[PDB]
């Protein structure tokens, strides 16, 4: 549409020094690294000649690299990875709640360790979405090679089933998809070379949102009115409990 | 500087919460705000049975059906907040 | 007693409850500033278009009744699946299961208020 | 008094006085004297905020406006109607027994439809059981509410089943109840405050009014162990008292019009506890299980009483008053008329001048009084006795203008 | 694009409405000048507020992504064109101060 | 479709029809292979003379236009304001002493701008001549609106000039008129067109009415020449008006109590336009504008009251219900004080029956009549209807206690 | 009683009304507007001489109309009048002093008595009797009824 | 009064009202050498073919009805998102949305008139 | 729908539309073209008085 849209979000994403790799597995070598801008131009000479354009459709970019994993991989010059910050305290908004008794509190703090154990785990992987290589962590077992931690990665993130940011040198693109991965094991290299093609995932905001990205803590606040499909309440079998018996009476 | 102001004063973006005037203004509507959130806090405690004096204490009785008239003289609590006539109820009796 | 399936997280969300007699729209509101689960529901008799009067703003609580006074013949018990009978609190009170909603079944409300109804 | 809940209840601070506040905080924060303040930007921009803030305070001031059961009117009214175990009664389905008459007696499901005079269907859930004799059947209205007909044959054949011969029934109709109006419900709830209860004096009150079709009610009990008198009642208005009765020690007493005998029954014998006084001989039936694992049933038996109907006569005058506006006397009894009275309460002159005033009234009243027996009205009170309840009828009520 | 004017510390100012607010191509100026100066985990209400400090300065080695992000935050402001931006001095004690010059879409009426 | 004024108003013909009606035209004239593009003379003058109907015509329907008096903008203080009555009030520059303290003598030029602390540009009109200290000259502003001149602010040069050295306001700047915005122009011309909302009788009373601070006023007119007769008002009750009463000579008249002195008097000044009675004046201060700009007071001076003391007494007998309590003779003077009443309200004791009865009382109101401090002692009906706030006080209502 | 059942609720009996018409009005033509504008030309006046002429012309079935006022103290005198074309006058009449007369005939009473109650300012005079009622809330926040009555 | 959406800067366009009584055609025309905004109309009512004559050439201003004269169940009255109150002037005046052309409802024209139209 | 306290209940007023409401409030205040976001002291503060 505009052509002010351009440089905006052309810049929008920013590579950081600490090049992450695949999504943060940067331990092998780049042999060759592409990346594909389409676009879909209708063909036929457009109608008028005043202003029937804004009509080039843009395209998911993709991204191709292929590179080699071999047992001893020495990096050059490159910071290290830092864990991100657990920033969803931010807004934490406390003290409007109600005054509630001891042993209610503490009930409710049973209740938090009792689903914090079932939830804590999505938690921490919505907050390293983009990146899964911190998520599934360096293996840490001294048994398993080099050529072992690329390739359990690549298959953790490949059923992750989960779109990871990838960095060409000059972008870290924020939402590519594992499309293809080919990893390749000659008989004259011990090493492997892989081949993985990326595909982004944009999308935009169709509705009004005052806020960008918030925190955790007022994500749902400023939500909007969500909307959930009917149902046939009365037809229900998986959960068909009988009335309370403080209920019958009442 | 309770929990209320301090908790919401976080909002303000920190070129903000220094600059005095901001901060000040920005508190300005924080307390204004916090006066509703301390008198919805405040509700529990001044309005049962207990913490009940005047109107509330009537409008009790209007909800469990006993007014302050029992028509009927009971000698003083001897031990100011409210007067009646003789043959009600002064607060905590009633 | 029927379960009243797909609750999730997302603080303001609506389910449309199709069943005999009429439907109704349950939005469940989610107060995190203060912890507690709003209701509100607008119950459309099957035999007109205008719906009745909306309910708003009511909490869901364990064992009991919620919109018994609007006098229409359903309502919602939430029970906790656990023993601490703590009311629905936590934003993701229902997607885990800690805690459950139950849409009465009007032959259900026969048997508590003990009479037909609208 | 900015938003005081103190013992004069809650003072929300008025919208002007939230707009000195943040505009006084706003002088202070900025300027002493310079800042603008009304019919301007920064002023209309303080109306905004104070808008916020006074719709949230106004909303205050509306909550503890309806922590009140003289004022609540609506939803608020049901959630503090819910402090006890009440709430407004529901619409119910006006009855009808009919007689209907099959050449053959299967089965009869839901579906029928009948008395065409008005558009209305009267089904049923129920099967026939006896040939081509008039074998009778209870039809229910598809209208809730206080719905009727009257005896005619012009049935829609929905769907018969043979479709044998017209089915005139006896005139006789339940009317059915429409649902109850906050109105009611306010009086009915501070009347029946005592409902959770379960067997006292105010019980038997407020779950007897809970029955289907009860109108009036009133409860006694004689708490001492002497005879004749009465201490307890459902009214405080008769604790005044001090007239005669004919009742025993240790009892009860229930007078009720419009239930079912059967439900009355079951409520009383689930919440007597002592002698019961009465003609009407309500029962109860309860299936209870023997220790060895067999089954019987006990039949309670209680006498309640049915009030005796009255008359009730007014003595009053009226004075119009402006020139040629003369009173209109069928107006007015149509009013004082209309006054619902409670069981045996006593019908005072103190009260009955707020119902001789209609919404635009000419006319002022000088010398009201009431009387039994159609003579011999006396100042004040009278009483209409434990079991009688009232009425005022258009016959009965005098009115007598004066001239200007 | 109208915002309220700052004064010359920076706080706010209120009175004076429709007239503390700067017009145009001064208001470009005050919020970039004051875009660049939004920490990005600050903000509960924009998260990514702006370019993130706390995690810029607080590591060695991010002068280059400390200038491409400034670069990112004035280039993604509504009224700016162009930047033409460097580092003039070389941490004098240890503090660098980078030069930003930026075309405003104003001044190109010709 | 082309260039057409008729009882359907002015269709403009449009660029491209009109140059191809030239063109053919020329071709018409000349011959059919005629070039007539940028460079031809004749494709010159056929684009020109096409450029210069369109223009013209579009300058014709702006003069169609803005001969709608509701629809213009730059004749609008012409085509109507002069013809309908009306004036826009010409704008206005600030006006603003400061001081500039100056340290060489200087004629500072024509029109150097000083800028203010919020952006705001004021512009010395004319050169001025600034000697060695301090000068206390005029800037004038350069928005032409209302331009708020604070004192005490810093002052940065838009047009530097060597030597100033202290630009400062001892004093504010004295705002310039802004005009009437074209909307508001056109809206103040319209407003005259629909009927007011009430009757020339009630329009007072309702726009009197939502002056912040007032609870009650009436008004009483004289609209025939009858001096102390009465032929309206905002009383249902003077509809005969038994009772004598001084009003001027075809006048009408306003009680009002506690309202803001000056409001009253700006709406009685709004609405009322004639002769007014009462005891205290107040007045409306207008400025009116001379066609050079310059401002005439007028003041509208009415006159008003303001009653408050109505003492009304009132005898009771309380008929005990049980022998031996006491009825409280207190508490039913406080209810009966409770309520209050309207100004010049013919108040009736009929409904203050009915404010005797306290709330589960063995009491019993009889013979409750009503008096002015005299021994007439009314049963209805005591007062007379004007300047007549009146309400009860505790130590007013005299009951009598009655044994049961 | 010739009418088509269109679309009946029940369809009960021929509804043959007593013969009484109110005619309706067809689309004012542009000639009968130039004389109604020129001689109303002192519309937005607010209670004129000239303000009740052309607020009453307005009215769904007015036909004709005259106004007057009695501006002098002295009664049975005609000044101001909705024609001048009777200015000229020196002929009797039967009035009453700061006093304003309508002739008027075809408007319905209750919008006659709208216009009259809203824009007079003294005695009026005359036989039909048109009435107006306003809502108005007092300071203390109730309602009630002004009845205008006007001659 | 609900806003008549899709108004572009360029000079001359057209925009077809369906509505109940009938419909019309709004040509909206911009006068440039003098800045302001013609209106056209041809509203047909919805019993006939053969439209109503046509309106041509009014300006769009500020709180004012402009085809009442022409005696048909509805108008435009334009408002300014300023409070400058200017009359629409800028070719790009309505899609930045500086002012703003509102059509008025019949039902509404019935609250202005006080009475019904053909 | 925005906060309403009835004989229906209580209609709390969203996230969204309250800002909105804020919004289209200091537009019609000040400007059509206030700028309102993260930075600007209106936006710091619409921000503010929405949550």
């Amino acid at each position: 549409m505009s052509l002010v849209n351009g440089m905006v979000e052309s810049l929008n994403n920013t590579k950081s020094e600490t090049e992450i790799g695949i999504g943060g597995y940067r331990l092998f070598a780049r042999v060759r690294e592409t990346v594909n801008y389409r676009n879909i131009v209708p063909t036929d000479t457009l109608e008028d000649g005043s202003s029937s354009t804004d009509d080039i459709i843009n395209e998911p970019i993709t991204v191709s690299i292929e590179g080699v994993v071999s047992n001893l991989f020495v990096e050059e010059r490159q910071y290290p990875q830092l864990v991100s910050r657990d920033f969803s305290a931010v807004g934490e908004i406390t003290a409007l709640l109600p005054a509630k008794s001891q042993q209610q509190i503490q009930r409710i703090s049973q209740i938090d360790s009792q689903i914090r154990d079932a939830v804590l785990a999505a938690e921490r992987a919505e907050r390293l979405a983009g990146k899964p290589y911190e998520f599934f962590g360096n293996s840490g077992n001294s048994a398993k090679t080099e050529q072992e931690k690329f390739i359990d990665f690549m298959e953790a993130l490949y059923f992750s089933r989960r779109p990871t940011e990838v960095s060409v040198n000059f972008r870290d693109y924020k939402n590519m998809a594992l499309v293809s991965f080919i990893p390749v094991r000659d008989n004259n290299t011990k090493d492997t070379r892989f081949t993985a093609d990326f595909q982004q995932i944009n999308y935009s905001t169709l509705v009004y949102t005052p806020v960008s990205s918030p925190s955790k803590s007022v994500s749902g606040k400023v939500s909007d009115a969500s909307n959930k499909g009917g149902q046939n309440p009365e037809s229900n079998e998986t959960g068909e409990r009988s009335l309370l018996s403080s209920l019958v009476g009442g | 500087m309770s929990d209320f102001l301090n908790q919401y004063l976080l909002y303000l973006i920190k070129q903000y919460y220094e600059k005095p005037k901001a901060n000040a203004e920005a508190q300005l509507l924080i307390s204004t705000w916090e006066t509703y959130a301390d008198f919805i806090a405040n509700f529990g405690n001044n309005f049962d049975i207990d913490n009940a004096e005047g109107e509330v204490l009537d409008l009790i009785g209007r909800i469990l059906d006993l007014s302050r008239q029992v028509n009927d003289v009971i000698p003083a609590s001897f031990f100011t907040s409210k007067v009646y006539t003789d043959y009600q109820l002064t607060d905590t009796q009633y | 007693m029927n379960l009243i399936e797909n609750i999730t997280s997302e603080y303001i969300q609506t389910h449309a409850l199709e069943f005999s007699r009429g439907f109704a729209v349950l939005t469940l509101i989610y107060e995190q500033a203060v912890q507690m689960w709003k209701m509100n529901v607008v119950y459309t008799r099957a035999g007109d278009e205008e719906p009745q009067p909306p309910i708003y703003g009511v909490k869901l609580a364990l064992s009991t009744t919620h919109i018994k006074h609007r006098n229409w013949p359903f309502d919602f018990t939430v029970i906790d699946t656990t023993n601490n009978g703590m009311d629905p609190y936590r934003a993701d009170d229902f997607e885990t299961g800690r805690c459950q909603l139950y849409f009465i079944t009007p032959e259900e409300m026969i048997q508590v208020r003990g009479v037909d109804v609208q | 008094m900015s938003l005081t809940f103190n013992e004069n209840g809650v003072q929300t601070n008025t919208f002007s006085e939230l707009r000195a506040l943040l505009e006084a905080g706003y002088r202070e924060i900025y300027g002493t004297d310079i800042v603008t303040d009304q019919e301007s930007p920064d002023g209309q921009r303080i109306n905004l905020e104070t808008l916020l803030r006074f719709d949230i305070e106004s909303a205050f001031s509306w909550l503890y406006s309806n922590l009140d059961p003289d004022l609540n009117t609506g939803d608020m009214q049901q959630i503090i109607g819910k402090l006890s175990g009440l709430v407004l009664l529901p619409a119910s389905r006006s009855q009808w027994d009919v007689t209907i008459n099959m050449s053959r007696a299967k089965t009869l499901p839901a579906g029928y439809t009948i008395t065409d005079e008005n558009n209305q269907n009267w089904f049923l859930d129920s099967d026939v059981d006896v040939l081509i004799g008039d074998n009778e059947v209870t039809f229910l209205s598809s209208l809730w509410g206080s719905i009727s007909g009257i005896s005619g044959s012009s049935f829609t054949q929905a769907t018969p089943e043979i479709g044998v011969v017209s089915i005139s029934a006896s005139a006789d109709a339940i009317q059915g109840r429409e649902e109850e109006t906050p109105e009611q419900f306010r009086l009915r709830r501070q009347r029946s405050t005592e409902n959770p209860a379960q067997s006292t004096i105010g019980s038997i009150y407020a779950k007897l009014a809970q029955i289907n079709g009860v109108t009036d009610l009133q409860v006694y009990d004689n708490s001492s162990d002497t005879p004749d008198q009465i201490t307890g009642s459902s009214n405080p208005d008769i604790l005044n008292g001090s007239e005669p009765v004919t009742i025993g020690a240790h009892t009860m007493w229930v007078v009720i019009e419009g239930g079912s005998l059967d439900d009355i029954g079951e409520v009383v014998a689930k919440h007597r506890l002592g002698n019961t006084k009465g003609s009407v001989q309500v029962s109860y039936i309860d299936t209870l299980t023997k220790p060895n694992g067999d089954d019987f049933q006990i039949v309670n038996l209680h006498n309640i009483d049915r009030p005796v109907l009255g008359d009730l006569y007014v003595r009053l005058t009226a004075t119009q008053k402006v020139s040629g506006s003369p009173i209109d006397t069928d107006a007015i009894k149509n009013k004082l008329s209309l006054v619902d009275f409670e069981i045996g309460q006593y019908v005072d002159a103190d009260a009955l001048y707020q119902q001789s005033l209609i919404t635009n009234s000419n006319y002022n009243v000088t010398d009201l009084e009431v009387s039994l027996n159609g003579i011999d009205w006396t100042d004040g009170r009278v009483f209409s006795g434990y079991d009688g309840k009232l009425s005022i009828s258009t016959s009965n009520v005098t009115i007598t203008t004066v001239p200007v | 694009m109208r915002v309220r004017t700052l004064d010359d510390n920076g706080d706010w100012t209120f009175g004076r409405g429709k007239a503390d607010y700067i017009t145009s191509k001064k208001a470009i100026a005050q919020t970039v000048s004051t875009r660049i100066k939004s920490w990005a985990n600050d903000n509960p209400l924009a998260m990514n507020a702006n370019i993130d400090w706390k995690d810029l300065l607080g590591r060695k080695g991010t002068e280059d992504t400390i200038l491409r992000e400034i670069e990112r935050v004035v280039v993604q402001t509504d009224g700016v064109i162009r930047v033409t931006e460097l580092e003039v001095i070389k941490t004098e004690k240890r503090v660098q101060s980078i030069l930003l010059s930026y075309d405003t879409i104003y001044d190109d009426s010709e």
